[PDB]
DNA sequence: CTACCGATAAGCAGATCTCTCGATTGCGTAT
DNA sequence: ATACGCCTCTCTGCTTATCGGTAG
RNA sequence: AAUCGAGAG
């Protein structure tokens, strides 16, 4: 039951995997322009005047296309019939800067109840 | 330090599957990759079906990448390879039902 | 609206005649639109009717309830519509179904009502009525419970269990209780009709979505695969299910088993296949707050609940107190109206179907297209939905065929007495736990807890029988009546670092579970979860990011040894309790809720804001008290029982009810002749406009032992002052 | 009652001439026994009477 | 205390007092330390109260073996805390606990069908006796030299599906009793009241304290329960203990009731030679 | 209801000794070293165990209550009747507390010297699941005021937190009298 | 000062003779219907304890 | 409702001073204390009777059964 | 595959039957209908210890590091007042107030001597 | 050996001070 | 319109089932 | 006359 609106990829690009190259899985938010991704740390990078967190983090398998460019074969280089687990994995997450509290302004000593003004003798002895 | 980027590959080149823990597959399994960056995968064999699809709720915000990192260099071979959840059905008992209504 | 969502989700109830595998003809009646109007009178052309007339005639104040059926035949061959009025629906004053909806003070006075009238109450049979605000378990949150009655339910039942209350967009409630059995099996309990039902949890898990068993193992047990307690419990569960139901080898077989099991109680149609009726029970019972087409989300939620139950029974998490405000929310009173209206129209559809079935079983002159037949059958049922609602208001009895998750039948509407404006305004701020707890002997439910700081008034509570039960609202405590727009928060959370649920393969209280409205979003570490909660609060306070409304409730629960179950919980729904607070960074008003308060430091005044301990502060300490409990002068110098007795006796004075007394016909009305404003008063005396309804008189009071006629509690009144009108009333 | 839970029934309507009079000529309209306070402990009524006299002045 | 106690005494005349207690005078020569030793020797100790942890090592690879290694507190700790010896503990384990455990296991199965072993041949005869007398045991060895542990294999068959075998052990370990005087769960030595030395035990069993004449003045043994006193001491002693009990409630609330009233109440209650009550 | 300048000085000097009673009580209940800081991670760990376990919570709420009640008794004895600016027989409040006409030395001490620790049942004020006794107090607070030790007096009014604790205590009293009125007798009918 | 609504004209009642119950020939209930007040079980027990027997009868 | 004819405590006729108090408050920028002193109210028993009067009768009067609205 | 005491199918994830409950040398996946030898599953071990709150004992209380036991001697009930003792005359006489019989009735104080142990619960 | 008994386990019946006001008391069939 | 037929959380005792001990 | 609600001691 092929879904409507879905077109099979009749051809696919290659995947040049043969100290040999390691395979990394890296996440990005939508708020990152992956096109002009100039560089990535190993960590509080600045991208488009915006800061992101970078840290390190197997169920997920790798689907590398075979020599047909019509489907995917499971990656394996050590010949163990087991997926080639990523040699290192990194993650990218948003960060924000929380303002430090100005205790110098927010620690207000208590103001005493303000004395009324214009207070004079409203009571006098009888006959005065 | 920081790591350089060679070329982000926006065209579908790699895919990522998440079947379950400790999953291994026969050497004669292949998967059908459809596009609409959402994908809906399908792989078949004698007794099983690899019926899978992406989650549109998660993909519209997060985007993944698979990359090859040179040790002898300072460059990364980045690729746009999304992750698809996969439910492995069995041909043995996929079409096994019962009567419509009990009298 | 809520009513239209309810009539939508009600569904269609069908009947057959069998008249020639031809099951017969199909008639699927349903209502798709409900409309109300401000009441009018035929005194030809309708003239607006104002509540002054209803009050003066000693009658009710009700509009017209419009119901359009859908007399559809055989999957839409021919569609018949009929807009049928269903009696008079009482409406509350100062609501959009009332003529006083936006009248200025001048217009209100012109139309004989009041200068600063507040509605919120109904007029039925010339007696004013109001719908109390019950307090119920927090919606869409699974809370671990230890209860002796759970084990008393039968053999092998234990105290442990997880109870969740899920709420539909209709604002109707469904309870899903995950019991625990000492052998190893988990028993999902629910209740469709007045009777209850028990289902093995793996059966419902598999009916939800096509899953393996290794996926259940991974979803209940995370990377904690060395925890023998968990491995053995889950192995017992899985093997017990695989034993008792060996033939149910796929989702369809499980669903057909459920549909076979649930036929007569669910009133399933003879047309409906067992598979689709099983999907119907699954989507009409299990975790209704995710709605239909959310099976993957329901599956993740049930795995979360199961792992939480095993955490509870291993003693790795503390029980959740069901009678603490940290885990509560309030039934507004209009939502009770909506739910009861949905129930009444459901019974109305059932009544018309019963009439057509009686026509089937007595004669045969029946035809679905026969409009004469449709008119003759509709006009032989009782379409007094509005009169049923008037009965509900005037009696307080919840005549229900099924009964909602409410634990009580009676005690829902009380008269709004007009002895005194303190009393009148107090009716609209009181919360009752329920008559169930009214007749009980557990004192601890009547306590005062540090979880009600700013939400329930510590002072305002009657003594006597209702002490601790009937406790009022803090005057700055707001109840949300609209759903916050959370459409974008999942998108923000993923950017923040909340790794998506669907492809993360993790569980357990060793990581934070990010959830929104009882719907798992993702999984993240505890340090990063604390950072995410901080960032959410910051971006919510600075209203720049358009994904975070101010009403968002960021409940972060850090990892605590045998404490509450950890995880980051976000809320946006109806019936929450909210109160303002000053977020120290950016120094602007924040909104907090009882769930998230108990884990954050909120300095009471700015003078004792400590370093690196506090992030919030009250605007003022006086907003933790009710209106009555705030109008008492120098109440921090009195002893607390004396403040409580003042809160009680301020509602019993002979003050002034109102000024429009020439246009009312109340049974008994106490009025003070000459009131005065107090010389010494709280600031909030003026803000709530109490000077429109003076309650007492300033008097010169001598603290003297002179008379001998005032020793225990008596007091002496000057005779001359009494002859001069001191304390006079009619 | 006052606004401090100091209820009590009117025992007798004392004649004005029999009421104690002050140096300013005023006779209180309410007499409250001093023994109401030591057990109830409503010091708020004391400070309120103080402030009410000052405000009326 | 209070109205619950007066309901028990006057409105119910329950034989089963909610909290039975015994007052046991001590001879004026028995020292306080010896009195505490007597308390330890009289008070009940369960097998649970001496076990630190129990490690159950299942191994289904067709006999489902169920090796159990129950760890004990250090002997210098638990002997001094409970007056329990290694030999007494070993006898309790070998006799009572294993039979209780296997009874629980067979009940569960019936419901379910719906450091070193360098033996000295004494331990070997003991193991053979345990194996013969027991329905599942196959291994057994006790730390006779140090009194710190006990391990035994409870071998089973593959017919049976999974057992918890840890909750079972916990429940049985709570059930089993090392030593116990009937009806007594604890003997606590409070401070003297009115200068008289008294031991108070948590259950009433008169005929069991008569053995320890050297410690307890059995002439002065009076107890909280009235039915027990009426059984073993007659009507008049029951009337006296009724009066003392109904006077103890008011005294602890510093409420004085004339002893004539309590005496009349007691005489009406015991007018038939029995412990009547004020009810239907 | 007033004191002298030196009476208020005595009161404040003795109450300044109540800045460490709660912390020392906690430091000895957790079997820790004395003079241990109130932010010690080991102290917080042991305090969390005390919070989890009801019996250990009772031990803490008894020891701390003992020490703070000792401080209260010191204040009362030192400042009455030697601190009042008006003295018996002139002082009418003290006069009717002494004569038994109405009131007690407890009430007089509460109006003039100290309100003292509020006890709910036998323990101090309830503690939330987070280790917080109130939103205003940080988790696992070794402060007497946090645990319900009201150092204010009805003459000079009590702080918002102490007001909340005092409301807890008053509500407890009214709940107790509610229970008494509900289940009262029938013992007298059965006897008579 | 606030005037509470529990005035004493709604509290006092006196009956010498008047309407009686149907089958018992005893005073009716209720202040507003001219009925007598009840001498209950505890009043009877207290009236016996005085030794007042003609009074109790 | 409306200004009392006499002071409750002493009996000094304060019923003829409400309009004058209002005028002294509105036209002149007098304080309430200054206005009451200039009105002839010396005892605070008499001062309170005009200082604290609310005059609810004006609000009562807007509901007139005998005039079309 | 096999995890502790459980075996899951490698190809569909269904829970395999316990080997010692079926025939020799081969077990069958119910879903995949595959074959798994009874080799490579030599032992299904699960080592479980007790709850560490299972056995509440006086030694388990003393096993902890916090203070668990409160002596009668070490409890000084506090609340010392200078009331006069009706028995002996020692100055100390502890107290406690408990409102009774109404929300308005007078208070009562449980006066208790410290020397002779005399008790006095007097309202006024 | 055999009644014959019996120690459990299980089912079942009843209470839990005086006073004053108001508001409301139900619904399906068939001549 | 109007007369017939009808619908979820205590706590003492006294009294009985049930599948096995128990003297002759 | 039963219940429901409100209250007084
Ligand atoms: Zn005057
Ligand atoms: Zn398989
Ligand atoms: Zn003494």
């Amino acid at each position: 039951s092929i879904p409507d609106g879905f077109k099979k990829c009749k051809h696919l690009k290659n995947f040049p995997l043969n100290k040999q190259q390691q395979v990394w899985l890296i996440k990005f938010p939508s708020n990152v322009d992956i096109s002009k991704l100039k560089s990535l740390p190993v960590t509080t990078m600045t991208i488009d005047k915006h800061d992101y967190k970078i840290m390190d983090d197997s169920n997920m398998t790798l689907l590398v296309p075979s020599e047909s460019k019509e489907s995917l074969k499971i990656a394996s280089t050590a010949k163990d019939n087991a997926p080639l687990q990523f040699d290192k994995v990194f993650s990218v997450s948003e960060t924000a800067k929380i303002p430090a509290i100005d205790y110098s302004k927010v620690r207000v000593p208590r103001k005493d109840v303000p004395k009324v003004e214009g207070l004079k003798l409203e009571h006098f002895a009888t006959g005065y | 330090s920081e790591i350089e980027i060679e070329s982000v590959q926006d065209q579908p080149s790699v895919a990522v599957g998440s079947f379950f823990k400790g999953f291994r597959a026969p050497s004669d399994t292949t998967f059908d990759l459809y596009k609409k960056d959402e994908f809906v995968l399908h792989g078949e064999n004698e007794r099983l079906e690899y019926e899978g699809y992406t989650d549109s709720s998660s993909q519209a915000s997060n985007q993944y990448v698979v990359g090859l990192f040179n040790p002898e260099k300072k460059s990364i071979q980045l690729y746009k390879a999304p992750v698809l959840v996969s439910k492995v059905v069995s041909k043995s008992s996929k079409n096994l039902r019962g009567p419509k209504i009990k009298s | 609206g809520l009513l239209n969502l309810g009539v939508k989700d009600i569904g269609e109830k069908v009947i057959f005649d069998g008249k020639p595998g031809y099951l017969g003809n199909k008639l699927s009646v349903s209502v798709e639109q409900v409309s109300i109007a401000k009441p009018m009178s035929n005194d030809a052309v309708e003239r607006k009717v104002y509540p002054s007339e209803s009050r003066q005639r000693l009658t009710s104040y009700r509009g017209k309830l419009l119901l359009k059926l859908k007399w559809s035949v055989n999957n839409g061959e021919e569609n018949l519509f009929e807009v049928r009025d269903c009696g008079g629906l009482p409406v509350m004053l100062q609501s959009n179904r009332c003529h006083l909806n936006k009248m200025s003070p001048y217009e209100l006075v012109q139309h004989k009502e009041e200068s600063d009238e507040i509605g919120g109450y109904f007029i039925v049979n010339g007696i004013e009525k109001l719908i109390r605000m019950l307090i119920v378990q927090r919606r869409n949150h699974p809370m671990a419970i230890i209860r002796p009655s759970f084990a008393n339910r039968g053999a092998s039942y234990s105290h442990y269990g997880i109870q969740i209350r899920s709420v539909r967009p209709d604002q109707t409630s469904q309870t899903n209780v995950l019991h625990y059995l000492n052998d190893g099996q988990v028993t999902f309990r629910f209740s469709w009709r007045k009777n209850e039902y028990l289902v093995p949890v793996v059966m419902i898990l598999k009916a939800l979505c096509h899953t393996s068993d290794r996926e259940i193992f991974d979803g209940i047990i995370g990377n904690d695969v060395k925890d023998s307690f968990l491995t053995d419990r889950l192995e017992l569960l899985l093997r017990g299910f695989k034993k008792r139901y060996p033939h149910l080898q796929n989702r369809t077989q499980v669903l057909q088993y459920l549909g076979d099991k649930f036929r007569v109680v669910f009133q399933a149609s003879p047309d409906q296949s067992d598979l689709e009726v099983g999907q119907e029970v699954l989507d009409r019972i299990v975790l209704v707050h995710l709605g239909k087409d959310g099976s993957q989300d329901k599956f993740r939620m049930l795995l979360f609940m199961i792992r939480k139950l095993y955490s509870l029974v291993a003693g790795e998490c503390s029980p959740d107190n069901p009678d603490a405000t940290q885990h509560q929310e309030v039934l507004l009173g209009g939502f009770l109206y909506g739910m009861i209206l949905k129930e009444k129209i459901d019974e109305y559809l059932q009544n018309i179907i019963a009439q057509v079935r009686m026509d089937i079983n007595r004669g045969m002159a029946i035809n679905f297209k026969d409009k004469r037949y449709m008119s003759r059958v509709l006009m032989r049922v009782n379409e007094n939905i509005g009169s049923k609602m008037q009965y509900f208001l005037s009696t307080g009895n919840l005549v229900s065929q099924s009964g909602l998750d409410l634990q009580q039948v009676s005690g829902y509407t009380v008269v709004a007495e007009k002895i005194n404006f303190y009393r009148f305004i107090s009716h609209f701020r009181m919360v009752h736990r329920g008559s169930f707890f009214a007749q009980l002997k557990t004192t601890t439910v009547r306590k005062l807890l540090p979880e009600s700081w700013g939400f329930l008034c510590p002072v305002h509570t009657p003594d006597g029988s209702p002490c601790g039960l009937l406790n009022h609202f803090a005057h700055k405590c707001r109840i949300s009546t609209q759903q916050s727009d959370v459409s974008r928060i999942p998108s923000i959370l993923y950017s923040l670092g909340v790794a998506p649920a669907s492809h993360t393969f993790a569980a357990g209280p060793s990581l934070c579970c990010v959830q929104i409205d009882g719907k798992i979003i993702g999984w993240v570490s505890h340090e990063q979860g604390k950072i995410i909660a901080d960032t959410l609060r910051y971006w919510k306070v600075e209203g720049k990011t358009p994904g975070l409304p101010i009403d968002l409730e960021i409940g972060y629960v850090p990892p605590s040894t045998r404490g509450q179950y950890p995880g980051l919980y976000l809320f946006g729904g109806h019936s929450r309790m909210l109160r303002p607070v000053r977020y120290l960074p950016l120094d602007k008003e924040d909104i907090v809720g009882p769930f998230e308060q108990v884990y954050m430091n909120i300095a009471v005044t700015p003078q004792e804001i400590q370093n690196n301990v506090h992030t919030h502060v009250e605007f003022t300490p006086t907003n933790i008290l009710s209106i009555l409990a705030n109008l008492t002068p120098f109440s921090d110098f009195n002893q607390s029982p004396r403040n409580m007795y003042q809160c009680q006796m301020g509602k019993q004075t002979m003050g002034t009810p109102g000024v429009a007394l020439c246009h009312r016909s109340d049974n008994k009305l106490y009025r003070l002749q000459t009131g005065q404003t107090p010389i010494v008063k709280a600031n909030l005396y003026d803000d709530y406009g109490m000077d429109n309804f003076p309650n007492g008189f300033n008097a010169v009071v001598a603290v003297i032992s002179y008379t001998g006629y005032d020793m225990d509690d008596a007091m002496i009144i000057n005779k001359s002052a009494d002859e001069r009108g001191f304390g006079y009333g009619t | 009652s006052s606004r401090h839970g100091q209820k009590g029934v009117c025992s007798r309507k004392w004649p004005t001439i029999d009421m104690p009079f002050s140096e300013t000529g005023i006779q209180p309209d309410i007499i409250i026994n001093p023994h109401a306070f030591p057990s109830r402990m409503t010091i708020g009524m004391f400070v309120e009477s103080l402030a009410g006299k000052a405000g009326a002045l | 205390l209070g109205i619950p106690r007066l309901r028990e005494i006057v409105m119910t005349a329950s034989a089963a007092i909610k909290t039975p207690q015994m007052t046991l005078p001590i001879w004026n020569d028995v020292s306080d330390e010896q009195a505490d030793t007597f308390c330890k020797s009289i008070s009940k100790v369960l097998l649970s109260e001496v076990i630190d942890k129990v490690i159950v090592t299942e191994t289904t690879g067709a006999a489902r073996s169920y090796v159990i290694h129950m760890r004990f507190f250090d002997n210098n700790e638990y002997s001094e805390e409970y007056d329990v010896s290694k030999e007494e503990l070993q006898n309790v384990i070998s006799n009572q606990f294993i039979h209780l455990l296997e009874a629980a296991i067979v009940k569960e199965i019936k419901k379910q069908k719906r450091a070193n072993n360098n033996m000295n041949k004494v331990q070997r005869d003991r193991q053979s006796a345990i194996i013969s007398h027991h329905r599942f045991i196959t291994k057994y060895n006790f730390d006779d030299e140090s009194g710190k542990w006990c391990e035994f294999k409870l071998e089973l068959a593959a017919d049976t599906e999974k057992l918890l075998m840890v909750n079972i052990v916990e429940e049985i370990c709570r059930k089993s009793i090392i030593r116990q005087i009937p009806h007594i769960d604890r003997c606590v030595h409070p401070e003297p009241e009115n200068g008289k030395r008294v031991l108070v035990t948590e259950g009433v069993n008169f005929q069991a304290m008569w053995d320890q004449e050297a410690f307890i003045d059995v002439d002065g043994i009076t107890s909280n329960d009235v039915a027990a006193v009426l059984k073993t001491y007659g009507v008049e002693a029951a009337r006296n203990t009724i009066v003392n009990e109904i006077n103890n409630v008011f005294s602890r609330y510093a409420i004085s009731v004339s002893f004539r009233h309590l005496d009349l109440i007691a005489d009406m209650m015991t007018r038939q030679g029995t412990y009547l009550a004020f009810n239907r | 209801l007033r004191l002298t300048a030196e009476g208020n000085k005595w009161r404040t000097d003795i109450l300044k000794t109540s800045v460490d009673t709660g912390r020392e009580a906690a430091a000895e209940v957790t079997n820790l070293d004395k003079d241990t800081p109130a932010d010690d991670p080991e102290l917080l760990k042991r305090l969390q165990e005390i919070l989890r376990d009801n019996n250990k919570s009772g031990i803490l709420d008894a020891v701390t209550s003992s020490k703070v009640n000792a401080i209260t008794s010191q204040v009362v004895s030192k400042c009455v009747p030697d601190g009042t600016m008006k003295k018996f027989p002139c002082n009418s409040m003290q006069a009717m507390a002494l004569s038994g006409a109405k009131g007690s030395n407890v009430n007089v001490s509460q109006i003039m010297c100290l309100l003292g620790q509020q006890a709910l049942e036998g323990r101090r004020v309830p503690v939330m699941v987070s280790g917080k006794t109130l939103p205003s107090f940080k988790p696992y607070e070794t402060d007497a005021m946090a645990g319900g030790y009201v150092k204010g007096r009805f003459y000079s009014g009590i702080k918002p937190q102490e007001y909340y604790f005092h409301c807890m205590a008053g509500r407890e009293g009214l709940i107790d009298t509610a229970v008494k009125t509900s289940r009262s007798g029938y013992l007298q009918r059965c006897l008579t | 000062y606030q005037r509470l609504r529990h005035m004493v004209n709604d509290k006092f009642q006196v009956r010498s003779t008047g309407p009686v119950n149907s089958l018992t020939m005893q005073p009716v209930k209720g202040r507003k219907r001219h009925g007598g007040i009840r001498v209950g079980e505890m009043e009877r027990d207290a009236l016996i304890g005085h030794g007042t027997s003609f009074l109790l009868q | 409702m409306i200004v009392p004819v006499r002071c409750f405590s002493c009996g000094k006729v304060v019923g003829d001073k409400w309009e004058s108090y209002l005028n002294l408050l509105q036209e002149d920028e007098l304080d309430e204390g200054t206005a009451l002193s200039r009105l002839g109210l010396k005892r605070y028993c008499c001062r309170r009777m005009i200082l604290t009067h609310v005059d609810l009768i004006e609000k009562f009067l807007r509901y007139n059964p005998l005039e079309k609205r | 595959s096999v995890v502790g005491s459980l075996i899951f199918c490698l190809d569909c994830g269904d829970l395999l039957e316990n080997p010692n409950a079926v025939l020799g040398s081969n077990v069958e996946c119910s879903q995949c209908k595959a074959i798994y030898p009874k080799s490579q599953f030599s032992n299904l071990k699960v080592v479980t210890t007790t709850a560490d709150d299972a056995f509440p004992s006086s030694l388990r209380a003393k096993k902890s590091v916090v203070k668990t036991s409160l002596k009668k001697n070490e409890l000084k009930d506090g609340a010392t007042i200078k009331e006069k003792c009706p028995q002996c005359g020692n100055e100390e006489m502890n107290y406690h107030t408990l409102q009774l019989r109404s929300a308005d009735e007078g208070a009562t104080v449980f006066y208790t001597c410290t020397s002779c142990g005399y008790k006095f619960r007097t309202n006024n």
